[PDB]
RNA sequence: UCUGGUUGAUCCUGCCAGUUCAUAUGCUUGUCUCAGCCAUGCGUCUAAGUAUAAGCAAUUU
RNA sequence: CUACCACAUCCAAGGAAGGCAGCAGGCAAUUACCCAAUCCUAAUUCAGGGAGGUAGUAUAAAUAACGAUACAGGGCCCAUUCGGGUCUUGUAAUUGGAAUGAGUACAAUGUAAAUACCUUAACGAGGAACAAUUGGAGGGCAAGUCUGGUGCCAG
């Protein structure tokens, strides 16, 4: 009957989860891991998020370049110059 | 005072790995500050 | 007095809630007789039925609907005490519960677990009934045991909760007066509105019938799926008249309502029957139990069973 | 299985009502006999808009485009941006979105870009002063359509930002068995990239028709210019009849095309509103589909809305028919006891719908 | 079939701080 | 008097405002907006703790008592059960 | 003008209820039936199809049969976010990916919940066990339900495995319905020092190759002593080695750690309890706990001497 | 009602802070001792006035 | 008991009958045992009495008392400040024999009978687990988490 057919399917899924619960955990799920424990270069395959200690060095893209030169032009248009003078 | 006894349970310390037993006892911040402060005393006196 | 009046008015306030109980012809209140095996669930129900309908049901199986008042009816269900799944689903539908506690032995797992399940799916009205108290040999230990049990029942259920005490069983019947005392309490019980119950439709199977043609059972075999009709009284929100409504049966699965039809009342309440400060007339009291043996006749499947010169 | 329906008729309604129900739907035979069969770009774009604000939905367009299988997800929302194709304006996409916004996990903060007006679609002001007020009546306290930039046809270039801060479990029960009294008539006459006289002349046409009334007439003279005036010149007028007693509104809208006289259009939209009022009892025809749905998704209580005989047309019938298959809800109508008019009271019950997608 | 209540369920002491034994008397 | 002559007050829990706050056991975590059943005036109350915030949920009855400035009230029972009793797992909240 | 707010809300509820009854009196009995349906108290006939063969055969009248209507959310299946705790009277804490017989609404089923913590609300981090005496966020796959619905959990329902212990294992309330979760596990890489120059140090065994180091250049690292450092560059020779600059000089016995996080997924397992369909009706058995499984195969609990 | 501040140190007047057999509510013990509405339930018999009981018992009563 | 005014019950609708239009409760167990004791009504010694009686449901104790041994030098008090003052101590160590209460209860007594009271055989303690609470003040711990910084810091 249909109901026992589903029971056979459930029993199959049980035995698979049965084996996985006792099977050795993957290096990703073992917490502490060493290069020897996991496959070499496995971290290339997996996407891992990590913090960076210091500010990244900026990239001078064009949009930065236009923004900087705009401010230079506005300073000279107003002659707002921070330069030393005789005292 | 609203802290339970369980919330204040001890968190125990780990030790050196057996493979690394030859490199010496595994140190902690409490041990590190002892060397850091004493090194600073050396440098300050050496500086003067 | 103003400070007192403020505090009493404080207790009167509650969260506003809508009770979906119909204003006319409400369903009987579901009484779940829950207790560990052997505490006396069956003898209680037989005692509880007799005080109402004047007739002993020698054998009880399934829900038992009985008249209790001029406009009140009750449906008695014993909880299968050895099944946990049976405690779960009854807890979600029992409007009233009679909790059987062996006074000599004390509380058991199967008791408080239902209380926690009942505590966790909506606490219904909870009534404790204490039994096997005649087993006590000393009055001093009986009173002390009663005090300990009633106080502990006050921890699970609101302090001052009503707890009944039953001494022994005679002729499969409890003492009349204690059996009579509980009558007045159950009659006057009002039931709080529960969120789960007042939002969904549910109904308890009074009887069970298989409508599959016998020929289909043979030409395909018993394995074939079966057309079934299940009867009973509706509770909670109204059930939509159009077929196809999705409904779950505990321990079975999800099915769709193939057909729906209303039938007249098998157990018409007194105020309803006569319609078609004065005491309930004993004619009006009625008992309707399809699966159970009422009188002397018991029906199972399609075979019916009864108890009972010219002879030549 | 899937509730199976025919043609592009009421396409969005059948997606949104599917979304509100959670019941998956199939719509087949979309313009099968046409030279260009299957879904058109705008209604493909609409399905993308549904996917953006719903989460877990499955949408399957057929090989020829003539069949869609829609399995709704939960309404989640969030901040997003939608590109409206030039075929339809933003108004085509904002109105069906108003059906879903109050019932989401997160607030709807969506930027719509493209043309903003047409002869057949709702304008900003129609949504703004014409359909949004009905939501204030239904319990959506905070909801706004911010107009950043207009785009007149054919080139468009407009931007409108929809915000519905009010998230409510279900719409409040409706009780309007009286024909609301209109206190005043307001409206907005708008133009882009063209001289302000066009707006004034538009208002001139409007006051001419309506000055016979005993009302205050105040139509806003509002003129776009500069960077934010769109990429095409255009103009339209929206006149609203407003009832301050119970916060009810009736509105008529249309835009002026090439060669048209602004006075002529102002006269149109003015007599247009008056025609709408004569055909209205509590809500206009352009608001009736909005009003009925929220009642069908209210709490399990009977709510009363008064409707005129002129409102119950083919549009009211198919719309009612669509609701029944999705919800199984039937709208009953009973005559009013009055003899002055022959209006009808449409009694509906909410299905007990609740906003389960919200964090509690 | 009959299963009795354990100590934790018979007292419901809950979670309490440890108290010195001189406090008993 | 804060309650107009009463020592305690009922209310209905509307929202836990600081539920999104980052710092654990914060004062902002600690506040819950409650609407008094007497008069419909919405107010805010203190709980015993982030653990005891966890028993309270929206739309449950709560008993209030006098106590971030601006908050003067303390919740002492929920649905007729003491929060301290629940916190000591000495009782179970009834639903 | 009512004295208290409470009776105002009661007045509105009563007014609607009074309104409701007036029109059903106005509707005809059949027209009422078409609109309201079958009200409570009605004795009704429900006919069902495709009912499984075992129900009618394995029918015990002593066991009740209960029917409950399902709302649209009840039909939908997905991930259920639940706040859960080990029952105070349950002896033992629950485990992640451990079967739990769970009762939502009218239905009972067995699932594999994932018990999680907000980490003070930066991220949903997987937890290995339930907290001893407090709630925790729980994620499991199954039929959806409206939020604020209380539930209860059990590990054993069969009489054979009942024993003497309390079987109510978990208690909780649902807070959200969606059809995934983004649970993550914290994965740290551990490397070892071999050459030290004051703050600067060379580390080994962190990475198998400079392929890995290049990705993690500049990443935050710390030692067990708490001294913070960075990955400055991968050393060409030998393969996998990199240079690190630390907040203070580290010692040879120190162990350097890089903190990172790996995503975790919820298992889509469903096994409704169908006790009534069984002859016993009291020996329903599903997925077994990890402890019993090891006992059946005679396996010791895994352990690490270093841990 | 008292106590400490406001002065380089005192007196006086001010300000600040701490200072119930009354009512509700919470935990424990109470193992001993002790103290207008509700259809809510519901006569008489001694030796001593009359025996033909087709009552009983006894047998010489 | 008669008529009248209202209430209300059963019915074969032809009639009959009631004073409950009561009592007791809530905003929920008033029950069970007796005429013995003080008294009484009667064709009376003996019969009976819901007269009457019997039973049912803030005040003093216990959670401990007495020794022996082993191992260690710190223990306490004052003082804003620096410091000063004082001596048999600590055990988060081992160990011995005694006492008895709550309980488990054989009896008699008590009484209309019975409960209770009083008296009284046997058993009854080391985690004496035969496991009273309530409130407050301080800590400290992680390859743990977060936030802001003038590194190893601060919250």
């Amino acid at each position: 009957s249909s109901f026992e057919k589903q029971q056979i399917e459930i029993r199959k899924q049980i035995e698979q989860l049965e084996n996985e619960a006792v099977a050795e955990k993957k290096w990703s799920l073992k917490g502490e891991v060493k290069a020897k424990d996991r496959p070499e270069d496995a971290l290339l395959t997996e996407e891992l998020e990590f913090d960076r200690t210091a500010k990244p060095v900026p990239v001078i893209t064009s949009e930065v370049t236009e923004s900087l030169e705009d401010m230079i032009r506005r300073r000279i248009q107003d002659s707002n110059f921070d330069d030393l003078q005789r005292r | 005072k609203l802290v339970h006894d369980v919330q204040k349970k001890q968190h125990r310390e780990r030790s050196q790995l057996t493979s690394r037993s030859r490199y010496g006892f595994l140190e902690k911040h409490k041990d590190y500050v002892k060397r850091a402060q004493d090194f600073h005393r050396k440098q300050s006196t050496l500086k003067v | 007095t103003m400070q007192r009046s403020s505090d009493v008015n404080e207790r009167k306030l509650h969260v506003p809630m809508v009770d979906r109980t119909p204003e006319d012809d409400p369903p009987p209140f579901i009484v779940a007789v829950v207790g560990p095996p052997g505490t006396g669930k069956t003898t209680l129900i037989r005692s509880l039925v007799r005080r109402m309908t004047k007739s002993t049901l020698n054998d009880i199986q399934g829900p038992i609907t009985v008249v209790s008042g001029k406009h009140r009816r009750l449906t008695f269900l014993e909880c299968p005490a050895d099944d946990l799944n049976a405690m779960i689903d009854i807890a979600k539908i029992a409007d009233l519960v009679l909790l059987l506690i062996d006074g000599n032995f004390g509380f058991e797992m199967e008791t408080m677990e239902f209380l926690n399940i009942a505590q966790h799916h909506g606490m219904p009205r909870v009534l404790g009934v204490a039994t096997h108290l005649d087993l006590f040999k000393s009055q001093s230990t009986l009173r002390a045991s009663k005090k300990r049990l009633k106080h502990r029942f006050w921890t699970e259920v609101y302090q001052g909760a009503k707890l009944f005490y039953l001494s022994g069983v005679i002729n499969g019947r409890y003492p009349d007066r204690e059996i009579l005392n509980l009558s007045r309490f159950i009659s006057v019980m009002k039931f709080r509105p529960l969120k789960w119950r007042n939002e969904h439709p549910y109904m308890l199977a009074d009887r069970f019938t298989d409508l599959t043609h016998p020929e289909l059972i043979e030409t395909q075999g018993l394995q074939i799926d079966r057309k079934v009709a299940i009867y009973g009284y509706l509770h909670g929100t109204p059930l939509p008249s159009a077929p196809g409504t999705r409904v779950h049966i505990a321990g079975v699965g999800d099915f769709s309502v193939a057909q729906i039809e209303k039938l007249p009342d098998p157990c018409p309440t007194p105020f309803y029957q006569q319609k078609l400060r004065k005491r309930l007339d004993d004619k009006d009291k009625l008992i309707y139990a399809p699966m159970s043996d009422v009188g002397g006749v018991l029906m199972d499947k399609d075979a019916v069973y009864i108890d009972i010169e010219g002879e030549k | 299985k899937y509730t199976t329906f025919q043609g592009s008729q009421n396409f969005r309604l059948r997606i949104v009502l599917a979304t509100l129900s959670g019941k998956p739907i199939k719509i087949e035979k979309i313009r099968s006999g046409d030279l260009n069969p299957g879904l058109k770009d705008y209604e493909v774009s609409f399905l993308r808009l549904i996917e953006s604000v719903t989460n877990g939905s499955v949408i399957e367009i057929s090989y020829t485009g003539t069949t869609v299988i829609y399995r709704p997800g939960i309404i989640v929302g969030g901040a997003s941006t939608h590109i409206c194709p030039s075929s339809k304006p933003v108004g085509y996409f904002v109105e069906p979105m108003l059906y879903l916004a109050p019932f989401s996990k997160k607030k709807f903060s969506i930027l719509f870009k493209g043309i903003t007006a047409s002869h057949n679609d709702a304008g900003i002001e129609a949504i703004k002063w014409g359909l949004m007020p009905v939501m204030e009546k239904f319990g959506v306290r905070e909801c706004a359509l911010h107009t950043l930039k207009r785009g007149s046809p054919p080139l468009g270039g407009g931007e409108v930002h929809l915000v519905v801060d009010s998230l409510i479990a279900q719409p409040i029960t409706m009780h309007e068995i009286d024909r609301p009294i209109i206190s005043s008539i307001t409206g907005v006459a708008y133009s882009t990239r063209v001289s302000p006289s066009l707006v004034n002349r538009m208002i001139d046409g409007a006051k001419k028709v309506l000055k016979n009334l005993q009302c205050e007439v105040n139509i806003t003279a509002d003129v776009w210019r500069g960077e934010n005036s769109g990429k095409s010149p255009g103009w339209g007028i929206t006149l609203v009849a407003q009832s301050k007693q119970k916060g009810w509104s009736y509105f008529a809208e249309d835009i002026g095309d090439a060669g048209s006289i602004p006075e002529e259009l102002g006269e149109k939209v003015a007599c247009q509103l008056l025609e709408e009022i004569s055909k209205s009892a509590a809500v206009g025809r352009n608001q009736l589909p909005l009003a009925i749905v929220y009642m069908v998704i209210g709490k399990e209580d009977i709510g009363r809305l008064r409707i005129n005989k002129e409102q119950i047309d083919e549009r009211f019938i198919i719309l009612l028919r669509d609701i029944k298959k999705i919800f199984n809800t039937e709208v009953f109508l009973k005559p009013v006891d009055e003899a002055d008019n022959e209006d009808m009271i449409a009694t509906i019950k909410g299905i007990g719908f609740t906003n389960t997608s919200k964090k509690i | 079939g009959k299963r009795a209540i354990n100590y934790q369920i018979l007292k419901n002491k809950g979670l309490t701080p440890k108290r010195n034994k001189d406090n008993r008397n | 008097s804060p309650f107009g002559g009463s020592s305690h007050a009922k209310g209905i829990v509307l929202e836990k405002l600081g539920i999104e706050s980052k710092q654990p056991n914060s004062a902002i975590r600690k506040c819950v907006r409650v609407q008094l059943i007497k008069n419909g005036k919405k107010v805010t109350a203190f709980v015993p703790n982030d653990g005891c915030l966890n028993f309270v949920d929206e739309n449950d009855e709560v008993l209030l008592a006098g106590f971030i400035p601006g908050v003067r009230f303390k919740v002492v029972k929920v649905s007729g059960v003491s929060l301290l009793a629940l916190w000591k797992e000495k009782k179970e909240k009834p639903r | 003008e009512y004295d208290t707010w409470y009776e105002l809300q009661k007045a509105k509820i009563s007014k609607q209820l009074e309104i409701n009854n007036i029109e059903y009196q106005e509707m005809t009995p059949e027209q009422r039936q078409r609109i309201e349906g079958f009200k409570a108290g009605s004795y009704v006939r429900i006919v069902f199809e495709k009912v499984p063969m075992e129900f009618v055969k394995n029918f015990n009248p002593k066991f009740p049969i209960v029917m409950g209507g399902l709302l649209p959310t009840e039909i939908k299946f997905g991930i259920v976010k639940a706040r859960l705790r080990r029952h105070r009277w349950h002896k033992k804490i629950l485990k992640t990916n451990d079967p739990l017989v769970l009762s939502l609404g009218w239905r009972r089923f067995q699932t594999l919940p994932i018990y999680t913590t907000t980490d003070s609300r930066t991220r949903t981090r997987m937890l290995k066990y339930t907290p001893e005496h407090t709630y925790c966020n729980a994620a499991f796959y199954g039929p959806l339900c409206s939020p604020n619905t209380p539930f209860c959990g059990v590990q054993i329902v069969a009489n054979s495995d009942t024993g003497n212990g309390f079987r109510i294992a978990a208690t909780g309330i649902v807070e959200e319905i969606d059809v995934n979760i983004e649970i993550v596990k914290k994965l740290k890489l551990v490397g070892f020092p071999y050459k030290i120059f004051k703050n600067t140090a060379f580390i080994k065994d962190m990475f198998s190759s400079a392929m890995e180091v290049a990705r993690f250049e500049g990443a935050q690292i710390k030692t067990v002593s708490g001294i913070r450092g960075e990955i400055k560059r991968a050393l060409s020779k030998p393969e996998g080695h990199y240079r690190a600059a630390f907040e203070d000089k580290i010692l040879m016995s120190d162990i350097v750690i890089l903190r990172s996080w790996y995503p975790v997924r919820v298992k889509k397992f469903y096994n409704p309890v169908t006790s009534l369909l069984l002859k016993e009706k009291t020996e329903w058995k599903g997925l077994r706990l990890t402890g019993q499984i090891r006992a059946a195969m005679n396996l010791e609990t895994p352990s690490n001497p270093d841990s």
